[PDB]
């Protein structure tokens, strides 16, 4: 049998098989009530669309992510979700497949005993493992080192790896991403006139954000130019008409990526934190991260960050080294393919987390050495 | 269309491992020829050294008669 | 303790030739086909066929006008 | 269309233009390498007759020592 | 170090003004465990040393095993990946780095200093540490005055009110011959 590579992640959960080359299924990680009554009788009603469902019917519905900043903080939401995942989307009884879970470097323990808890309990899976989402990117891309940026939808993490041997002391996680810069474009739309304010139309917002947004090679000279002609207005439609124009705000929503001075964050860029990452490593590891910087996530797919994070970065970097950016086309699945590859070794099949194990040590044996 | 944009892609790919390829080969082109300048400057230097020695001995030589007449 | 990983024997960085190189080619071409098709299935048919109906729209158009005309005739009174 | 296929002529004529400089560096520096090696066997029997020469000086400041002192 | 592990518990402070929040909670709750196996084995199974504190606005946090965990770095740098030993290696290095006649008084007469040696069960621990890698015939001493943050300023006023200090001064006059790399001539 082969095992499931499930990555819940946080904002798009993705499944599929082990062994294959993109997810099976692809669908946004939301839990939707109704919040109205209701009239009609005999219609079917459900009391909590989840899924891809609730990305059409999101009109009568307050859709409410199950995961804020890549910890759980609704334990219910996020089992209903696991059981549509494996139930609903694959058709597949759990109890005869492994799992290999992803999660965020960093995150309390809670969260990790909490995941094995429910994944021996109650779906009852032979066994699991939970795997970093920064190796797996860096697995994906057939590479063995470099410095990673995994800036997925609930945070933004940067893991370098040297010949295959982390360094834990490293590493830098920032909590603004693709949910944050949602929030702050739906917040800069406001100056125009259009006001969104109901949970439905924040994915409105996100769908302008994805197909609009992108990142300025550089800032100040883009906004000069922007403030006095009119070549960056662009057009789009609301899911009723009422077609909207977008001019200085398409490019001022992905720049808090590496300026947070905008919504009050004191830390620094995604820019600087990589670099000052780089110079907390050893001095003789410092050519092979500078020449093998990868970039992942979704987070990380406008169009025009490769250019502006390799300035950036060449700007604080000596002026000896060569900067290189390895940004795949396919970024938004790199953790899927990295879990796919993952499992498919046969070194990997002893690393698997036993019931037994699980039954004779409690639910602690993932902090232990089966990580 | 789309496949445009598949064919546009690969040909980046293309472009990037060329000039990457490039790149690498002018550094080491760089490289050995600041070596090879190294090893001319270290021979001329000796043949200095080779010469002042041999003149050395030829002044010696010279002072041969004088010792064996004295 | 941390986790100890077991030694095993290899590899990596030797998959991307075996995921990339395949769709590099194969998914360029599978898409020239389907456009190939799409297109060939879609447009000639979809002219062809809205000038047909545009014919049986004349047709019935001559019809209403014959039908409208010697009714007026008729009822005229 | 028009921009996307100039588009994709002038990436093929980057792509060409370094690999063509790559050849040239990776000659050159096939080049360096056979001239410091050429050299480096120059300055190895260099070497080695300088320190003949300097043996030689060495037994002839010995002879010029033992006869002005006797 | 403090900071990046009670991550691993639920609370996150990032901005700068928070690191003082945890700089008092580490002066405040952190103590240097005796042995550390057996009491992190302990910490671990009962519960007696979770210990609670209340932040600057409420929602007060309950640090357990992190009491003793941050401060151990000092006897084991090995968790923030530095290279060198403990301060426990280093003091005998430089003892033994030193000449074979005066070891014995250097073992009789440590002495200790500085804020960071301020925290609650490290004069023990050093003792112990320094047993075990000391020849086991010569008598170890560590000395812990009380006031152990002022000792550097006490011994500053000290040494400002000695006679024969007073020429030891770098005089204006001497600055305006030889410049600032005066500083570094036998007028230290
Ligand atoms: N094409 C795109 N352009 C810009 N932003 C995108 C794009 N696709 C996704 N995003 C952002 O990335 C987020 C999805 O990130 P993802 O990698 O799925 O997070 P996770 O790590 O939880 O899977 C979305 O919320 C969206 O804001
Ligand atoms: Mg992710």
């Amino acid at each position: 049998t082969t095992a499931l590579v499930c990555d819940n992640g946080s904002g798009l959960v993705k499944a599929g098989f082990a062994g294959d080359d993109a997810p099976r299924a692809v669908f946004p990680s939301i839990v939707g009530r109704p919040r109205h009554q209701g009239v009609m009788v005999g219609m079917g009603q459900k009391d909590s669309y989840v899924g891809d469902e609730a990305q059409s019917k999101r009109g009568i519905l307050t859709l409410k992510y199950p995961i804020e900043h890549g910890i759980i903080t609704n334990w219910d939401d996020m089992e209903k979700i696991w059981h549509h995942t494996f139930y609903n989307e694959l058709r597949v009884a759990p109890e005869e497949h492994p799992t290999l879970l992803t999660e965020a470097p960093l995150n309390p323990k809670a969260n990790r005993e909490k995941m094995t808890q429910i994944m021996f309990e109650t779906f009852n899976v032979p066994a699991m493992y939970v795997a970093i989402q920064a190796v797996l990117s860096l697995y994906a891309s057939g590479r063995t080192t470099g410095i990673v940026l995994d800036s997925g939808d609930g945070v933004t993490h940067n893991v370098p790896i040297y010949e295959g041997y982390a360094l834990p002391h490293a590493i830098m996680r920032l909590d603004l991403a693709g949910r944050d810069l949602t929030d702050y474009l739906m917040k800069i739309l406001t100056e125009r006139g259009y006001s969104f304010v109901t949970t439905a139309e924040r994915e409105i917002v996100r769908d302008i954000k994805e197909k609009l947004c992108y990142v300025a090679l550089d800032f100040e000279n883009e906004m000069a130019t922007a403030a006095s002609s009119s070549s960056l207005e662009k057009s789009y439609e609301l899911p009723d008409g009422q077609v909207i124009t977008i001019g200085n705000e398409r490019f001022r929503c992905p720049e808090t990526l590496f300026q947070p001075s905008f919504i009050g964050m004191e830390s620094a860029g995604i820019h600087e934190t990589t670099y000052n990452s780089i110079m907390k490593c050893d001095i003789d590891i410092r050519k092979d991260l500078y020449a093998n910087n990868v970039l992942s996530g979704g987070t990380t797919m406008y169009p025009g960050i490769a250019d502006r994070m390799q300035k950036e970065i060449t700007a604080l970097a000596p002026s000896t080294m060569k900067i290189k950016i390895i940004a795949p086309p396919e970024r938004k699945y790199s953790v899927w393919i990295g879990g796919s590859i993952l499992a498919s070794l046969s070194t990997f099949q002893q690393m698997w987390i036993s019931k037994q194990e699980y039954d004779e040590a409690g639910p602690s044996i993932v902090h232990r050495k089966c990580f | 269309m789309d496949a445009i944009k598949k064919k546009m892609q690969m040909l980046k790919l293309d472009k990037e491992n060329a000039l990457d390829r490039a790149e690498q080969a002018e550094a080491d082109k760089k490289a050995a020829e600041d070596r090879s300048k190294q090893l001319e400057d270290e021979l001329v230097s000796l043949q200095k050294k080779l010469k002042g020695t041999e003149d050395e001995l030829d002044k010696y030589s010279e002072a041969l008669k004088d010792a064996q007449e004295k | 303790v941390p986790p100890k990983i077991p030694d095993g024997e290899r590899v990596d960085f030797d998959d991307i030739h075996r995921k990339r190189v395949e769709k590099d080619l194969n998914e360029l071409q599978t898409l020239i086909e389907a456009h190939f098709e799409n297109r060939k299935k879609e447009e000639e048919e979809l002219i062809s066929l809205k000038d047909r109906i545009e014919k049986r729209r004349a047709e019935r158009a001559e019809q209403q006008r014959i039908r409208n005309e010697r009714e007026k005739e008729r009822q005229n009174r």
